[PDB]
């Protein structure tokens, strides 16, 4: 039968469908996915989940429809979908109940083959295509399936529904039910059964008629392309009794849902309408949150549906993967200049102040969530303030990475207020209710923040950040409202130091100015400082005409390639697919670590002028080491892992011991020293040990391992250099190392 | 949607005709007759909503009389039509009411905005007027808040009372019916012509060079420098990457008898777009943006901070010294060009001023404190003049 409004065919569309729920294997996917295989051998995964739902009395079926795409004679169908849903969702529903029938007629026992029946069936088509957000939805899909994400900002109380009036018993004494199936409610102007009042005044008893659901959720898109000028848009949306209430405010929810149009009233008065309709989404799939922190649920049976979507993480999460893309992926973590590289490869623009870049690509994969039934709330991610000399490239690094990741929100200081930074309640009296408005910070959550002359901020402001840093929630209480939202965010500021630069003569935590608390909540800080080098001053020159040589200029820097889209993946995956473990023997040298950091740091008069190793310290060694190690795919933490996580967190603090201003100036006689021992001793060994011929690795082993500590070793070749210039040895090969006659 | 570009003065030129069509005329020029003449004007966009789907043919079907009618889209006040005059059901005692059905019927983009003049067509006195837009067809999402653009179309008002009194009249609203739109800054004529002359007459730099401020003869490097700000017109959009402000940031100091106000004055004159200020002219919040959540809609709009308003063009500075450093913050965004960024109010979004900055300052002295350095007397700390380019202390 063709419909006479769609012309999209039933009895085809049904048919091939049927068997569609039983063709079905889990192999289609994996095919167009080209991922390596078994799914227990690739089962009938319909049948599994209609099983697993008849048990269990779901009566929703959530669906991918890139599933369905896959299939062999059903792109017609996943086409048909995008273009007809108020019908072919209609078609899914009537197949839905029918396999099930024939299911239970194959399966002796289940709902006696009838309170099945009785009851209906909805289906979740969820992930039919992401579309381009709200400023890409035309007019001309207004009925289609669209994909939206971003967070909701309010959710209209549980607001009911007529499905079926009861009308008063009249004299007649039989009251009478009935239902709508349209916006009409007919009342019968005779009364009940009998005809004993045909004149009569029928009622309705509006508290014994059933209802129905329907919540309206605003909505926010998430700022992924919204250009500039307007602040990002909002489309109102409505929910139908299942997914009701699956949305708390603040979420970060992604839905699938057709999109409608409908005319307002502007008199009321007059059945006279108006044109240019209003829009919003009837809502057909809920992804939940787009989040991992399963404290507690919020609705019915739409939990079960969440359960359904986990397991499926990986090609839905990465919505990309290939072991071609994952072979490069392996491939690029294999190369040895990685850490270096992919620094690079973050910025190419930017010149050789490499560690910066180290430091920011950290707190890109910042962390793993540890989630503990007690205590809980361990700031998940990293904070990085950087600060230095005017006009060194700190601003530009920040936009640099503000456009890199995929949730960046850039913000400025001293332009901006407590509310800005952490969004603000109002108790909407419309409906009596809690709406969150404009967090910037909430706006950044997950994904990094950035934040601008952040010294400049004011004492009023710059005091959010005191909770939100360390505990990742904002505790709001004002006239109306107590609240606590939580916004996990890694900020990363700017500064400048106080003045305009400098003053080596002035203590380095006085010469920043932000306290030692809100310092110590930073887990770790830059010193970009300026120098007068004149070495690579040039060079910086040069690294700057040559972008100025051509029109439009790429590649900056050296020409070395680095992917700059296949990052931004490996990124994404990354921080999805492993999971860092900290192993047995990174304990130990984290915690030599800390002690020699803190016991450094120990000093009488380091109590005003110094910056003090605390408990902080460690917090962002081993987030940050964690996160090192995610780095490179590494699926557990190595012990020669944290060693550069130590050395990071020296970049800012190397020189100084009871006074600050580092100084430092950059052959000492103690190095003359250290030198002459090692000749001494390893002369001494060379001359024990007959065997004349040994390898420097060798003779590392023979002495440098004896005891504390590994030594520099490349000392050890200048040792052996001169000893070739005086020539008391002889290298005689790299492969050992032999003495003088 | 068939839409229709305006004829270049090309064929004016050969054949004089009713050239008014293609002349590009400010709002304030729409004179009574003009109202229904094909009229391109320039200004600037504003408040651009998004887009809403407009209906053009409302569909009703009844599902029970089967007959889909359709009725043509009126001004926006319409009304959903009664009881079907369909024929199945009809000719008895029955008949089967009929609704709509937004698939049977068909829809299409629309799109509203306000249009402000040039600041250089308004005389010295009264306020510029704005001017709505409805944006039809295809020609929707091409626009945006900020342009130099030529847009043309027909000038409607369209019959409809507020109060929807017993009374009338005649509340003469109106709208350029987006029928082309020319956005200009992405010319082979009489100009490109005498710019020939210009580039042959020889010495045009230096030539410029004296032209400029030619009401003050002295002190030409500045005015050397004044020149290289107002060409500008460099930059590097690296691509992929970091941008880079190809813009000029020049910086005076000075005493009273220096007349650089007069300078200043004389050159945003010269520079198109251009602004003139004071340091405390207008406050931190003044000047570079103030927003309104607008309850209406809901929306963003921004109330012409000076910078803003001084994109694509030189704000010229006086009084810099005593500009309530509290307030250099605004300032000191501007040399990280065209990002103007705002997280206040329930409000987070960025607004780009494509400008360069003419200061005016004075050593705290008074006159010059030669006792002392230089960078004493100009108090401004290192952070800002690193942003200028040019420092011209006299
Ligand atoms: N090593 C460098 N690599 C790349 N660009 C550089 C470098 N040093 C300076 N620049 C350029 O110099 C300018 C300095 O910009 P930024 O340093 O980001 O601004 P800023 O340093 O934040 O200014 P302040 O005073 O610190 S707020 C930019 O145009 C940079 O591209
Ligand atoms: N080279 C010159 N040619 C013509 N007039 C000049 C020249 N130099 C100075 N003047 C005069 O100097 C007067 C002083 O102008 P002012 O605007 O008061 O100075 P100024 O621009 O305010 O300097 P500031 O801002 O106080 S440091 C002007 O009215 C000019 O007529």
């Amino acid at each position: 039968r063709i419909i006479w409004g769609t012309n999209v065919s039933i009895q085809e569309c049904t048919t091939n469908f049927r068997n569609f729920l039983m063709s079905f294997k889990y192999k289609f996917r994996k095919i167009l996915d080209e991922r390596e295989e078994n799914t227990t051998d690739e089962e009938l995964y319909y049948i599994k989940q209609l099983n697993e739902m008849r048990e269990l009395g779901t009566s929703n079926l959530n669906l991918d429809a890139r599933n369905l795409l896959a299939y062999k004679q059903t792109e017609d169908l996943y086409h048909q979908l995008l273009n007809y849903p108020q019908e072919v969702i209609s078609i899914m529903d009537q197949t839905i109940k029918d396999c099930m029938v024939s299911l239970i007629v194959d399966n002796n026992l289940d709902y006696d083959l009838d309170e099945i029946e009785t009851k209906f069936y909805k289906v979740r088509p969820y992930n039919v295509g992401s579309c381009k957000g709200m400023r890409e939805l035309n007019p001309n899909d207004i009925d289609k399936l669209i994909n939206l994400k971003g967070l909701v900002l309010r959710s209209t109380p549980v607001i009911p529904d007529m499905k079926v009036a009861f009308f008063k018993c009249n004299v007649c004494d039989h009251t009478m039910a009935v239902e709508i199936d349209r916006g009409v409610i007919q009342e019968p102007a005779r009364c009940e059964r009998i005809d004993c009042n045909e004149p009569n005044s029928m009622s309705l008893i509006h508290n014994r008629c059933s209802f129905a659901d329907k919540q309206v959720i605003k909505l926010q898109e998430t700022p992924d392309f919204v250009p500039d000028g307007q602040t990002p848009h909002s489309i109102s949306l409505c929910v139908y009794d299942e997914l009701v209430d699956s949305c708390r405010a603040g979420d970060r929810i992604e839905v699938t849902g057709t999109f409608r149009s409908i005319p307002i009233r502007a008199n009321s008065r007059q059945r006279v309408l108006k044109s240019l309709y209003k829009t919003y989404v009837d809502v057909v799939h809920v992804k939940k949150v787009s989040d991992k922190r399963l404290d507690v649920d919020t609705s019915t049976i739409e939990q079960e549906l969440m359960q359904n979507k986990v397991d499926h993480n990986e090609v839905e999460e990465v919505r990309q993967i290939t072991d071609q893309d994952l072979a490069k992926i392996r491939e690029v973590a294999a190369r040895e200049d990685l850490y270096s590289l992919l620094a690079r490869s973050i910025a190419p623009s930017i010149y050789e102040l490499e560690d910066v870049k180290k430091g920011i690509l950290l707190q890109l994969f910042g962390g793993t969530n540890k989630t503990f039934t007690k205590g809980g709330r361990y700031r998940g991610d990293i904070n990085i303030l950087l600060c230095g000399d005017p006009s060194t490239s700190k601003s530009q690094i920040l936009q640099y990475v503000h456009k890199i990741t995929p949730r960046g929100v850039y913000t400025s200081g001293k332009g901006s207020s407590a509310v800005g930074l952490t969004a603000y309640i109002t108790r909407d009296v419309d409906t009596k209710q809690l709406v969150l408005e404009s967090g910037a910070l909430v706006l950044s959550d997950g994904g990094v923040c950035c934040i601008d002359e952040f010294d400049k901020m004011s004492d009023s402001t710059r005091s959010v950040l005191h909770e939100v840093m360390e505990q990742q929630t904002i505790s709001i209480a004002k006239a109306g409202i107590i609240t606590t939202l939580n916004a996990r965010s890694s900020i990363l500021a700017s500064a400048n130091p106080i003045g305009s630069r400098y003053n080596p003569n002035l203590p380095v935590t006085e010469n920043i100015d932000l306290p030692p608390p809100l310092l110590s909540r930073f887990d770790l800080v830059y010193l970009v400082l300026d120098k007068v080098d004149e070495k690579n001053d040039r060079e910086l020159a040069k690294h700057l005409t040559n972008l100025y040589l051509e029109d439009k200029p790429e590649h900056i820097s050296q020409d070395d390639v680095l992917p700059v889209e296949f990052l931004t993946m490996y990124i994404s995956y990354a921080k999805e697919h492993i999971h860092p473990i900290i192993t047995e023997a990174a304990k130990t040298e984290l915690v030599r670590a800390y002690v020699g950091m803190r016991k450094m740091g120990d000093d009488s008069r380091s109590d005003e002028k110094r910056i003090t190793a605390t408990t902080r310290q460690l917090e962002s060694m081993i987030r940050l080491a964690e996160a090192h190690a995610k780095m490179k795919l590494k699926n557990v933490v190595e012990l020669e892992d944290v060693q550069e996580a130590v050395r990071l967190i020296r970049s800012a603090i190397k020189d100084y011991a009871t006074d600050p201003k580092t100084g430092k100036i950059d052959k000492s006689v103690i190095q003359r020293k250290l030198q002459e021992d090692l000749s001494r001793e390893i002369m001494n060994v060379l001359k024990d040990q007959a065997s004349d011929s040994m390898s420097f690795n060798e003779l590392i082993k023979q002495i440098n391992e004896h005891s504390q500590d590994r030594v520099e070793s490349s000392d050890i070749q200048e040792a052996l250099s001169r000893l070739q210039q005086e020539d008391k040895v002889i290298v005689l090969g790299e492969g050992v190392r032999r003495s003088v006659r | 949607f068939l839409y229709f570009k305006p004829l270049s003065q090309n064929c004016a030129r050969r054949y004089r005709k009713k050239a008014i069509s293609s002349k590009p005329l400010s709002v304030r020029q729409i004179k009574g007759d003009f109202l229904g003449q094909l009229i391109t004007v320039r200004g600037i966009i504003t408040r651009v909503s998004d887009v809403k789907p407009a209906v053009e043919v409302i569909a009703y079907t009844c599902d029970q009389c089967g007959y889909e009618v359709f009725q043509e889209v009126n001004s926006r006040t319409f009304t959903p039509l009664s009881e079907c005059t369909s024929e199945e059901c009809s000719q008895n005692q029955t008949k089967g009411q009929l609704f709509m059905s937004t698939r049977a019927s068909k829809f299409s983009a629309f799109q509203e905005c306000k249009i402000q003049e040039l600041s250089q067509q308004v005389p010295v006195g009264h306020i510029p007027r704005s001017l709505n837009i409805h944006v039809n067809g295809t020609l929707v999402r091409s626009l945006s808040p900020g342009d130099i653009v030529d847009v043309t179309g027909i000038f409607l008002p369209a019959p409809y009372t507020g109060f929807k009194a017993l009374k009338a009249g005649l509340l003469t609203e109106t709208y350029l019916e987006a029928q082309f739109v020319r956005q200009h800054k992405k010319l082979t004529s009489d100009v490109e012509e005498r710019v020939m002359e210009l580039i042959t007459s020889g010495d045009v730099y230096n030539r410029l060079a004296k032209s400029i401020a030619p009401e003050i003869y002295g002190n030409l490097d500045v005015k050397k420098a004044l020149l290289l700000l107002l060409v500008g017109g460099v930059d590097k959009r690296v691509g992929d990457g970091m941008k880079i402000r190809g813009d000029i940031n020049v910086c005076l100091m000075g005493d009273p008898g220096v007349a650089k106000s007069q300078l200043l004055k004389a050159i945003c004159k010269i520079s198109p777009r251009g602004v003139y200020t004071t340091g405390k002219g207008s406050s931190g919040v003044g000047l570079t943006a103030a927003v309104m959540k607008d309850p209406v809609t809901d929306e963003m709009i921004l109330e012409g901070g000076a910078l803003v308003l001084a994109d694509n063009g030189i704000c010229c500075i006086d009084e810099f010294d005593k500009m309530d450093e509290s307030d250099r913050t605004a300032i000191h965004e501007v040399m990280e060009q065209q990002t103007i960024s705002i997280s206040k109010a329930g409000i987070n979004t960025t607004l780009n001023a494509r400008t360069s900055i003419l200061a005016a300052a004075n050593p705290l002295y008074g006159r010059y404190n030669p006792r002392l350095s230089p960078l004493d007397n100009i108090n401004l700390p290192a952070a800002l003049l690193s942003r200028f380019d040019i420092l011209f202390l006299m």
